């Protein structure tokens, strides 16, 4: 009985680390809204990052880490993990398109 | 088939797409059911990535 997923869940979310949420909590503070984002308009940073916790990174069950910079989560890069946040943008526009143009048709 | 011209192998060549060269399947998405699992409920994926706009 999620409220998101048909018969799906991420919750028991063991996959995220401490660091990663406390780094979340302080770039929430600090940035009201988002610094460098191409494809999630009208959103605020609380919005993207709760997005980010329960479909993305909870769709994958890998960590907040494994596409982004826990330092800067607007870096783009400079880190080994900046081609996983590459394909990650492409599969949001992928899936934008999927479900505009062919699950609007049923 | 749209997902296998476009997003598999765009132009004929695997190199340029955004998924190892994995054909997509009906079992993909529907894992055994007429709705699959994963899907997300009405009103719940970023509205800029919805059917809506
Ligand atoms: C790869 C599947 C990712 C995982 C794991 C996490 N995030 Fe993410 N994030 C990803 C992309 C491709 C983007 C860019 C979106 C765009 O439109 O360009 C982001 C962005 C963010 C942001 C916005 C920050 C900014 O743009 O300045 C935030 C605040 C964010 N992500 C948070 C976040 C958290 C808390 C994560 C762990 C639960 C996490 N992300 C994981 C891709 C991926
Ligand atoms: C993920 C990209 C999917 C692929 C691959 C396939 N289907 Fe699917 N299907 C998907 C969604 C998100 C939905 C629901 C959309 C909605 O607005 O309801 C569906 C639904 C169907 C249905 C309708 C089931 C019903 O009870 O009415 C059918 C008959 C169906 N899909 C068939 C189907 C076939 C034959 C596929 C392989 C060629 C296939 N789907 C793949 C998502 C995805």
């Amino acid at each position: 009985q999620n409220p998101i997923y048909v018969n799906y869940t991420q919750e028991p979310t063991d996959y995220i680390s401490a660091e990663s949420l406390a780094a979340m909590n302080a770039y929430i503070q600090a940035n009201p809204q988002p610094q460098a984002v191409q494809v999630l308009k009208g959103m605020t940073t609380a919005q993207i990052s709760a997005y980010m916790v329960a479909q993305v990174s909870g769709g994958l069950k890998v960590d907040c880490s494994y596409c982004h910079n826990i330092a800067n989560f607007a870096q783009q890069d400079g880190y080994p993990n900046a081609a996983k946040k590459v394909t990650a943008r492409k599969m949001m526009l992928m899936s934008a398109d999927l479900n505009q143009n062919y699950t609007a048709k049923l | 088939k749209h997902i296998q011209e476009t997003y598999v192998a765009p132009g004929g060549r695997i190199a340029d797409g955004i998924m190892a060269g994995k054909s997509p399947s009906c079992w993909l998405c529907h894992q055994g059911a007429n709705i699959p699992p994963g899907a997300a409920k009405p009103g719940q994926v970023p509205a800029v990535l919805s059917s809506t706009p």
